[PDB]
């Protein structure tokens, strides 16, 4: 709750699970994938798109069930003049199932001649350049993309949230509610006491 | 794969590495355009450099790619322009002696003084303001055996080096490659060759000469005051009263010739002292343009990157009016724009061609061009236009809500008009008709003079003043010649302005004339406009017209509609004196 009303996101869309819901909502594993890409490659990140970026690099499934979280620095970060830092794949000869990472440098082989080492002709390098620049427009400034995967599996959920407490009345005929038990009564000091473990 | 699929592996690879390399170009040159420093000189061609090699080799491993096999209607007409021949195409012996005079005719024209006197504003002067007969001639006289002579022998060899380099690139001459560009060929229903561009502009050109004599006749009338002994009533003009050194621009004339004195043009250059205008508020005004019509809007780093103000004292540098397009979403202009009425009309001018570059931006770096020479300039006259009608000046900050468009004010604001769209026509078909025949054959190579004195009697309409032979040169002496450019983007300019002006105006409740239009407000008028600034070089010229008029060829009916009223008004003066010109006429 407090990670929405902060006041220092761009962009914020969640698929599936409203942004409402999933503050008492548990949850099993949770996930964050973060990154930083382009301008227009933003709106490429949805459950269902397809292109050069969405289908090689980072597939998304057809269904997802969480946020994703997006903000823009163009500050404190990037270079004038090009960005020479980081870089991304372009094309690939095959495809990659969703929730994958493809750490091998390959080179793409767009004819039919033998690539991998030797280039020249059919044999291009897929990883290229950005061109993160704070003198261009807003479709050319980097983008720190951070996707939250929510998943649900048989394992008993930890991920929770917190319950929000209120005060203490007593000498009151009034209703409680103690670790799940709904009861009317009067909360009465008392002088006797329990057992550490119950 | 097959041969599209692995084609397009190519286009992403070089976008991917032009756009880097084109903005490190770009960024170097402007820091020497901004500052005169002599360390920016040497980022400038280090830049440029490796911009030229890396355009070259990539070239070479696109032409094993088959020029037939590919069929996308966007993907065939970005191999057209990069697997080109080029100027490398001949020897390397020729090719070093060809770049070799384009740099000593550059540096005649640049350099030439009259003695010391510069051309401008040197000679401009002379040739405009003057008020003689025997002072202005020495200007002009002097002009021709000097220049005309140290370019006659570097025009000679700059025919036959350029013949036989159109020939290696499955051409007839040399004609052919400034009309490839309009050249259509590939796709489907939208074919156009150049069996069709001859005809176009030679049809139309015979009904604007009743245009031309009704305003020629106003000129030699004019004069007639000043020296009657000097100016025939049915002869025609010397070649040193027209304002220009070579007779193309005859702006300067508009100080002599003044039809009305009691209702002048507009001034709105007193209106924004008052109401502080910094040489911030042009531009502010001029957003709202291109907001209020259905075009995008501006970005945060225009207005932080595009040098628009004064160097001041501790800076200096230049500011010709041209727009730049570095890319990569970035967008600059180099203008010193000032507080009077000259900045708020050319402010719109570059401004047009911002909106052109904007219009493509998801487009890869190979289409993002026009579709033709004459199609760039052309985006920058109808913003122009547009934003010199008293109306339009009206429903903004600057000028008075109590101006009404009166019938004598319209008379001079098309006497102006008149004197530099339409008053270069003739001679720009006169020139570039020249041209296309030498290269032929029909005109020999030591008959220049006696052919091209004796064309423009019969067309534009200007004798020899003085007697000369066949050892000066003129055609020579010209920035688009002497430095390797083409003149038909200037005539299909003047005709392609009033076509998109009037579809505009007639969607906006704005018909017949088009001096009295305004587009403003008008959303339906903005849709259509970009149409055919998105397509940029993905799709032909021949569909960009159709979206905006409706048809694929020129028309000179658009044209005569915004010069109604000046061609009455010419019609019941010039009746007094003569209509037309007699050729036969000399002053020597």
């Amino acid at each position: 709750s407090v990670l929405y009303n902060s006041a220092s996101f761009s962009t914020f869309k969640c698929y599936g699970v409203s942004p409402t819901k999933l503050n008492d909502l548990c949850f099993t594993n949770v996930y964050a994938d973060s990154f930083v890409i382009r301008g227009d490659e933003v709106r490429q990140i949805a459950p269902g798109q397809t292109g050069k970026i969405a289908d090689y690099n980072y597939k998304l499934p057809d269904d997802f069930t969480g946020c994703v979280i997006a903000w823009n620095s163009n500050n404190l970060d990037s270079k004038v003049g090009g960005n020479y830092n980081y870089l991304y794949r372009l094309f690939r000869k095959s495809n990659l199932k969703p929730f994958e990472r493809d750490i091998s440098t390959e080179i793409y082989q767009a004819g039919s001649t033998p690539c991998n080492g030797v280039e020249g002709f059919n044999c291009y390098f897929p990883l290229q350049s950005y061109g993160f620049q704070p003198t261009n427009g807003v479709g050319y400034q980097p983008y720190r993309v951070v996707v939250l995967s929510f998943e649900l599996l048989h394992a008993p959920a930890t991920v929770c949230g917190p319950k929000k407490s209120t005060n203490l009345v007593k000498n009151k005929c009034v209703n409680f509610n103690f670790n799940g038990l709904t009861g009317t009564g009067v909360l009465t000091e008392s002088n006797k006491k329990f057992l550490p473990f119950q | 794969s097959t041969i599209e699929e692995q084609a397009k592996t190519f286009l992403d690879k070089f976008n991917h590495e032009a756009e880097d390399l084109f903005y490190q170009s770009s960024l170097a040159s402007w820091n020497y355009n901004t500052n005169i420093t002599e360390e920016n000189v040497q980022n400038m061609n280090n830049a440029g450099d490796k911009w030229s090699a890396f355009l070259k080799e990539q070239s070479t491993l696109a032409q094993m790619y088959p020029l037939q096999e590919i069929q996308n209607l966007t993907v065939k007409l970005q191999l057209q322009a990069l697997q080109q021949n080029g100027s490398s195409v001949l020897s390397e012996d020729k090719s070093k002696r060809l770049n070799t005079i384009l740099n000593t005719m550059s540096t005649i024209y640049s350099t030439g003084k009259v003695c010391c006197l510069l051309l401008e504003p040197g000679l401009n002067e002379i040739m405009a303001n003057s008020l003689d007969y025997n002072e202005r001639l020495w200007a002009w006289e002097s002009w021709r055996s000097e220049v005309g002579k140290q370019l006659r022998p570097l025009y000679e060899e700059y025919v036959v080096l350029k013949n036989e380099m159109a020939r290696a690139n499955h051409y007839e001459d040399y004609g052919d490659y400034w009309r490839g560009d309009y050249e259509v060929n590939g796709v489907d229903g939208y074919d156009y060759s150049r069996g069709q561009l001859i005809e176009d502009v030679e049809h139309t050109f015979e009904e604007i000469k009743p245009l031309y004599e009704h305003l020629h006749a106003y000129v030699r009338a004019k004069l007639m005051n000043a020296y009657p002994s000097y100016i025939s009533p049915i002869g025609c003009l010397p070649a040193h009263l027209l304002g220009d050194m070579w007779g193309r621009f005859w702006t300067n004339l508009y100080s002599l010739t003044v039809p009305f004195g009691q209702k002048p043009n507009i001034d709105v250059t007193d209106a924004m002292v008052d109401q502080a205008w910094d040489a911030q508020r042009i531009f502010k005004e001029a957003e709202k343009f291109f907001v209020s019509v259905g075009l995008p809007n501006m970005t945060q780093g225009f207005w932080e990157n595009s040098m628009l103000t004064d160097p001041g004292n501790v800076q200096k540098a230049v500011c010709h009016p041209t727009a730049w397009d570095l890319g990569k979403g970035d967008f600059r202009i180099l203008m010193c724009t000032k507080v009077t009425m000259d900045d708020f009309l050319t402010a719109h001018h570059e401004m047009g061609h911002i909106q052109y570059d904007m219009a493509y931006a998801a487009q890869p770096f190979l289409l993002r061009n026009g579709a033709n020479e004459g199609f760039h300039e052309a985006v920058g006259e109808i913003m122009s236009l547009s934003a010199a009608t008293p109306k339009h000046l009206k429903s903004i900050g600057l000028l008075s809500p109590d101006f009404q468009e009166d019938n004598e004010t319209e008379i001079n604001f098309l006497l102006k008009q008149a004197l530099t769209i339409v008053g270069t026509l003739p001679f720009t078909y006169m020139l570039e008709k020249w041209r296309w025949m030498v290269f032929k054959g029909e005109i020999p190579k030591d008959q220049w003079m006696k052919k091209w004195w004796e064309m423009k009697r019969e067309i534009v309409g200007v004798v020899e003043p003085v007697p000369h032979d066949e050892t000066y040169c003129d055609p020579a002496s010209l920035f688009h010649v002497s430095n390797d450019y083409s003149f038909i983007r200037y005539y299909t300019r003047t005709l392609y302005q009033f076509q998109f002006q009037e579809a505009l105006c007639q969607a906006a409740k704005h018909e017949g004339p088009l001096h009295k239009c305004d587009i403003s407000n008008s959303t339906e008028a903005g849709q259509k406009l970009f149409n055919m600034l998105r397509l940029g070089k993905s799709e032909p010229w021949t569909l960009a017209l159709e979206n905006v008029v409706g048809a694929k060829n020129m028309n000179v009916r658009p044209l005569l509609n915004y010069f109604e009223p000046l061609f009455t008004w010419l019609k019941d003066q010039n009746k007094n004196s003569f209509v037309g010109w007699s050729t036969d006429w000399s002053p020597y």
